[PDB]
């Protein structure tokens, strides 16, 4: 675990690389340790996907947010919008790589909600939106998307993907 | 208190079981026991992207 | 479109930028400038887009190909394919803001069909990957794509829809 | 004879006339009359793309 800290808490982009026998240990002390490969994957390699339906959706579901001084009205505050669901996303994928949602909660979740309060963000739409990840997120754990899809051993992953849906509430809540 | 950098963990999973390599495929790390197998992460800005903004703004009302 | 040849010679990395006055100058150069800039971004933006789909619309159409020994067997091979496409397409967008197809044709057409027959990677596949993305283009071009929308001036570009068919007509009789 | 160097002409485009910008903004060019607006080409080695390869062998039958 201490790999991961030390990366995490620099934040300078130097990366920690697990392979062999730290990587053996990383999958030994989780559950479904080769599962939650798959899983992560599932949400990392569709991140631009995600984040891009589920904001479109947000949108889509009510238009008030784009119409003049909305929420992501001018490119500049959809893409801080795009932005943030991305970083939320990756925050999320980071947790089921681990296991546990501590780093998730302290630099992402913490103030949050004051952080938008202040800034007139709209917690509904930002809810909508990760409701809508959370879906996705789902779909592609599972391997059940419209479209795009994922080959792996076939089995039964919906104990990952209620953790991951579980880490997507700690968000819900954080955001209110 | 949440960071203010805009910066998240970049997950990266790598299964080159098939055979496929290319230079970052070795000296990244051990190998033993898990041929083929690897995870990186790495602290990293989540950047604007214009032409998405972009795109959503035109596309949002189609599936 | 000295500055474009430079870099294009160089082939190094440096980048040509063309604001002010020799963007100006670069417009008028061309025809339709304007337009022309809207159509190149049409096709650039979309990049991965256009190659994913017909990549999979080849292979949809013919699933031999992904059978053992087929030309795109195995991720190195679709891969390879994939990086085809794209390469293609790039020559082609550049054909697009240059107005002509000198670059496309020396640089990446000529000897392309040699290359390809001494490695025995199908003719017919390619020129279908060539097709869909010449129609996915044209979409593109017109804006009338069914997902993914262009914002732009009410306006007809079909004079620049048929020059970009036209380039990637000079792809498919290369690849003969 | 065409090249062997898998490098192609990346043209990007640029609009910024709503105003938003960044550091790579200025300094590039003169904006002379042609205010947020800027063509960029440059020559790129186009990369091999593990996820998409993956992605289009397990998708492809999807429209
Ligand atoms: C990158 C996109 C996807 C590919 C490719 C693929 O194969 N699946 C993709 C996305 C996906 N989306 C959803 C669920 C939802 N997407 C929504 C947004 C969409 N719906 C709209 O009405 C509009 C605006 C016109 C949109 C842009 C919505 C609202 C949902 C449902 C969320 C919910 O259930 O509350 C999923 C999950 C469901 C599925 O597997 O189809 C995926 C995988
Ligand atoms: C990134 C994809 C696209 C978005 C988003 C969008 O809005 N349009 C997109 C793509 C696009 N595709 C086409 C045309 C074709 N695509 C094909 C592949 C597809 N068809 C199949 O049968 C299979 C396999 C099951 C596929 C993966 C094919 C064959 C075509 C037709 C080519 C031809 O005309 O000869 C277009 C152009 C037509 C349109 O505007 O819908 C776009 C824009
Ligand atoms: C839910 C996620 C879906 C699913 C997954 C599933 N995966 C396996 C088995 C394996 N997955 C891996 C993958 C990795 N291990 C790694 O270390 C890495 C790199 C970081 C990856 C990508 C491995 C090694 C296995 C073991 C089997 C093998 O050698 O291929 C299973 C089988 C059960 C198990 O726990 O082993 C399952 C079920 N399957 C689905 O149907 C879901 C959509
Ligand atoms: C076919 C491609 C579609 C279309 C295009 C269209 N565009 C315009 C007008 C303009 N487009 C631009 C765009 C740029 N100029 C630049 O220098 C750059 C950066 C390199 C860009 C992106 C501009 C500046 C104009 C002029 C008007 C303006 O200031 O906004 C038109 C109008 C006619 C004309 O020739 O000007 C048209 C028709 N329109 C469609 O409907 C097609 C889908
Ligand atoms: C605001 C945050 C919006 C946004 C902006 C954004 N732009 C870029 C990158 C570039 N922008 C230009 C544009 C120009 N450079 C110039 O010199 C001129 C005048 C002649 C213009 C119009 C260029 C060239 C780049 C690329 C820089 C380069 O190649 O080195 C970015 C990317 C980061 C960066 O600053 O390089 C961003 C984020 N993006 C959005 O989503 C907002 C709507
Ligand atoms: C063949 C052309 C296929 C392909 C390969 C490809 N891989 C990468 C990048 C990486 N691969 C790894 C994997 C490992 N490194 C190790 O040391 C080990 C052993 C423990 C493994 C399993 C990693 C870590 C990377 C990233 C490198 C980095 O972080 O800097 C690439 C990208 C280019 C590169 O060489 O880095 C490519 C092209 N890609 C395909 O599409 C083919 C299927
Ligand atoms: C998208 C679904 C919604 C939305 C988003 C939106 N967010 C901002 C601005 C900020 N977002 C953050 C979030 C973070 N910064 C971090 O460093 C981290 C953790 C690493 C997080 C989670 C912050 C701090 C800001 C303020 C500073 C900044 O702009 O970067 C905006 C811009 C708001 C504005 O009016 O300026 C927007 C638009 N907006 C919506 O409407 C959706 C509901
Ligand atoms: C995809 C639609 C089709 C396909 C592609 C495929 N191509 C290769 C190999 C090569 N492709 C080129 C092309 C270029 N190299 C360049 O530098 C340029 C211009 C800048 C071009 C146009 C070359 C030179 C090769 C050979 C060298 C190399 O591999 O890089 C392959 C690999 C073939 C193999 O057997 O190894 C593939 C798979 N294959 C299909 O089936 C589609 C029809």
């Amino acid at each position: 675990l201490d790999a991961f800290s030390k990366v995490i808490t620099s934040a300078d982009g130097k990366a920690a690389y697990v392979g062999g026998a730290d990587l053996q240990a990383l999958k030994k002390f989780v559950s479904d340790g080769n599962k939650r490969m798959d899983a992560v994957n599932a949400i990392v390699s569709n991140a631009s996907c995600i984040v891009s339906d589920a904001v479109s959706g947000m949108v889509c579901e009510n238009p008030s947010l784009i119409a003049p001084n909305g929420g992501v009205y001018s490119n500049r505050k959809m893409a801080a919008c795009l932005r943030d669901a991305e970083i939320i996303l990756r925050y999320v994928s980071y947790s089921l790589l681990s296991g546990d949602s501590s780093v998730l909660e302290d630099r992402c979740l913490n103030g949050l909600k004051e952080t938008y309060s202040s800034l007139g963000v709209p917690a509904a739409g930002n809810a909508r939106a990760v409701a809508i990840m959370k879906a996705t997120v789902n779909s592609f754990i599972n391997n059940t998307a419209q479209q795009k899809k994922l080959s792996v051993p076939s089995g039964d992953c919906s104990a990952l993907a209620s953790e991951a849906g579980g880490y997507f509430d700690k968000v819900t809540s954080a955001i209110a | 208190a949440m960071a203010k950098d805009s910066k998240a963990p970049v997950v990266e999973i790598f299964d080159e079981r098939d055979g496929c390599t290319s230079a970052g495929s070795t000296g990244k790390a051990s190998d033993a026991g898990e041929k083929g197998l690897l995870v990186k992460v790495s602290m990293q800005k989540v950047g604007y992207n214009a032409i998405m903004a972009k795109s959503v703004a035109a596309s949002y009302m189609n599936a």
